[PDB]
Formats: C-alpha cells, structure tokens, sequence
C-alpha cells in the first residue's frame, strides 16, 4: 500500500501479448480499493486501462474491452495486467496505482463519489517493436575545465546504440549527487538510442578523486560501471 | 469523455482558471494531476476543494454543473506544467476517463544563453574504429536553438543527430547534438566545430585532435 512497483519485458513485437505485473508492498491487496492500470503513449495525454477488486470483478476501458485481462494474485500479494494484438500504437509508459471504493448509487454517503489515485507506481516503459534488444556501449568523456565556471570541470559518460529504452545513469553508486546532468537521448536513424551524462566536479580533483559512472540498461539486463579519468 | 482547453498562459504573480467540462461531471468530482516532464504524475485535488498534504494552498478546486475548475492563485515559476483532471464516468458500469491536459505556460520568465560543452572522441572508442563528438547545450530560453557542425572551416552536414529541446528543472532547456565519424575522418581534419546560435547569437567550441 506504501510502495508499488512494475515490472515487465520493456520489448514486445507486434501482435504479441504484453503482460505486466505490480507487486504491493507495505499493505494488503485485500483492501477495500479498485487497483487500477494506466498508461501514456509519448507526447500523449493519460489513458485509464481498466481496474480490478481483490475478489476478482473487474471493469474495462470499453476502447481496449476485447484485449485487455487483469488478474489479482493474492498469494504474492500482487495484481498483473495483460494486452493482446498489440500494435505500435501501444507503446507507451504503464503505471499502476490505487483508487478509493465508490457507490454506482443515488443515497451514499458524500464521500463515496469521489474518484482519485492518490498512489501511483514509478511507471515502466514497454516499446512494441519488430527489432531486437541491444546493451549499450559506454565510453568515458575525460575532463574538461573550458566550459565552467572557475575551478571546476566536466566530465562524463557517453551511452552509444541501446534499444530500447531506458537507461539511468549515477556516479560513484549514488554518493555523488551534486552537478550530475544526464541529458534525453537522441534516437539514431539506425533506430538506435544514444545519451550523455555529465557531472561538475572541482578541477583540483581531478587527479586525486576516482569517478564512475553507473549504467543501467534493464531491458538488455546490462550495468555497466565505467571509470572516467584526466588524458 | 472530458474537455480542457490544449493551452492556456499566465503571468507571474496572477491568477488562472482551468476548466474541465464532461456530462460525466453531475454525478462524480473531479480530480487534478501536475505532471512535469520527465516525472510521473502528482495528484493535487482529491476533488472539490480537498488537497493532498504538501500541496500549496495557492491551488484550489470547485465544480458546479458538468464543470470543474482548477484556480492557481498568485502564479509562480514552479506551476509551469501538464495539468489532467480525472474523473468517473456517469454511463454504463462507469469506466474512469481522463481529460486531454492542459499545458500551463507562465509568462515573464528570464532569458537565458546556451552553455555548450563539446566532447572529442575517446581512446577507447577510436580503438574500436569508430569516433562521435558529443555536443552538450543546457540552460537556454527561451526554448528555441540551432546547431551547425563544421569540419575545418566547412559545413559537414552528414552523420549529425540532435535532439529537440526539453525542459530542465529550472524551467529553462537543455539539449545534445552528435556528430558520428570515421577514425580515419578525425585524424585527416585539423579540428571540427560546433555552433549552437540562440536568440540571434552564437556560440562555437573546437576540439583537434591530439
């Protein structure tokens, strides 16, 4: 109930079934709430996908009825989502999240007609496509002092030819925070991704501090811990 | 299905109003999302009046009819975003509907040069026959810029890949250009440049080999 999470195959080719699963942690799935599904294509506004009830009625989105099955797994203290005859137009990013009971009827109390999801999942990212999944090259951007402001300097990750996406990426397993800029990626015409990242750091560090850049790319089950050092 | 206006502005400092319009509305309260981009959407109007904990009280809500409004008293810079409301259909067994946003601009933000950073190619990549220079720009706005690669003195054209202007934390934009050569290309040229122009004004970087 404190924490939901998905977790899914990222790759689907077409006409194929997507099938994703939310694992509730910190709460009981036996609630008295409607899990919901929810997605957003790119560039695209939100889209509700249906709901179900932990005794297992559910109620559909009427556009995707005829491919669309959401099922509660009560053992595992989970509920899943499954999507047949997929296309390109379903790729998209998927969330799951809680919504509160409600009556369908005229004389409940006053607060049985609202309607929310106060708590919503990190999202994940599924792209239907007919290619294949390939990891990333990471290649160090040594140092350069030029471009900011007195006594610091830039350095960076360069994240070549991934699909697809995400890829996150963190510096000396987290502890280093501060100046970290990871840029969007650009999408190649071989259908490739590529992204930088690049952190500020004082230039009277260069020689004496260690820098790694930590890359994860899920989809491919890749992580790659690069080190970055002065030419 | 729920109506919102596409696009809607406001200044700093005053007041805005969106609507959301659906016969759905009469039956069931509507609910607001904020969504930033890159971040996940965050409720901030349960419905009617009533707001989540941590949200200011700038923000209120009302509903009358088949309308709901979403009121930002006194904007500031941090309101620029997507806003959705949400809600319960009234027909059928009562699918859940969305609205189709409304992105907020606020008006009066400051303007801002790109800094650019340009990256040659690494060791390791040119042992792997290959070579990409790297193009950072961030911190620029408004969100509007060009980017023209140079070999020597000479436009290169072919092999450059940039991305189109997203929106960084501080409002203000960012974005990356590559440019993909050959070993043999990046030693055969004395240096390659990249010229990001913002505004009316230009800035070059130049990396050589060495």
């Amino acid at each position: 109930q404190v924490q939901l999470q998905e977790s899914g195959p990222g790759l689907v080719k077409p006409s194929g079934t997507l099938s994703l699963t939310c694992a509730v942690s910190g709460g009981s799935i036996s609630s008295s709430n409607w899990w919901s599904w929810v997605r957003q294509p790119p560039g695209k506004g939100l889209e509700w996908i249906g709901e179900i009830y932990h005794s297992g009625s559910t109620n559909y989105n009427p556009s995707l009825k005829s491919r669309v099955t959401i099922s509660v797994d009560k053992s595992k203290n989970q509920f899943s989502l499954k999507l047949s005859s997929v296309t390109a137009a379903d790729t998209a990013v998927y969330y799951c999240a809680r919504a509160p009971p409600y009556c369908s009827s005229t004389s409940c109390p006053d607060d049985y007609y609202y309607y929310y999801m106060d708590v919503w999942g990190k999202g994940t990212t599924v792209t239907v496509s007919g290619a294949s999944t390939k990891g990333p090259s990471v290649f160090p951007l040594a140092p350069s002092s030029k471009s900011t402001s007195g006594g610091t300097a830039a350095l960076g990750c360069l994240v070549k030819d991934y699909f697809p996406e995400p890829v996150t990426v963190s510096w000396n397993s987290g502890a280093l925070t501060s100046g970290v800029h990871t840029f969007p990626a650009v999408l190649q015409s071989s259908g490739l991704y590529s992204l930088s990242s690049v952190v500020t750091v004082p230039s009277s560090s260069l020689g004496t501090q260690t820098y790694i850049c930590n890359v994860n790319h899920k989809p491919s089950n890749t992580k790659v811990d690069k080190r970055v050092e002065p030419k | 299905e729920l109506t919102q206006d596409p696009a809607v502005s406001v200044a700093l400092g005053q007041t805005v109003r969106i609507t959301c319009q659906g016969d759905s509305l009469r039956s069931y309260y509507a609910s607001w999302y904020q969504q930033k981009p890159g971040q996940a959407p965050v409720l901030v109007i349960y419905g009617k009046n009533n707001r989540p904990s941590g949200i200011p009280d700038r923000f209120s809500g009302s509903s009358s009819g088949n309308t709901a409004s979403l009121t930002i008293t006194g904007a500031q810079a941090e309101d620029e975003a997507d806003y959705y409301c949400n809600s319960r259909d009234s027909s059928g067994n009562h699918p859940v509907v969305f609205g189709g946003g409304t992105k907020l601009t606020v008006l009066g933000q400051p303007k801002g040069a790109p800094s650019v950073t340009l990256f040659p190619p690494s060791s390791e990549e040119l042992q792997a026959n290959k070579a990409t220079l790297v193009c950072l720009i961030s911190d620029f706005y408004p969100g509007a810029v060009t980017v023209a690669w140079k070999a020597d003195s000479s436009p290169v054209k072919a092999g450059v890949e940039t991305t189109t202007p997203s929106k960084q934390s501080n409002n203000k934009y960012a974005a990356s250009s590559y440019l993909s050569l050959t070993p043999e290309q990046w030693k055969s040229h004395r240096s390659y440049s990249c010229q990001v122009t913002h505004e009316g004004s230009t800035v070059e970087k130049t990396v050589a080999p060495t």
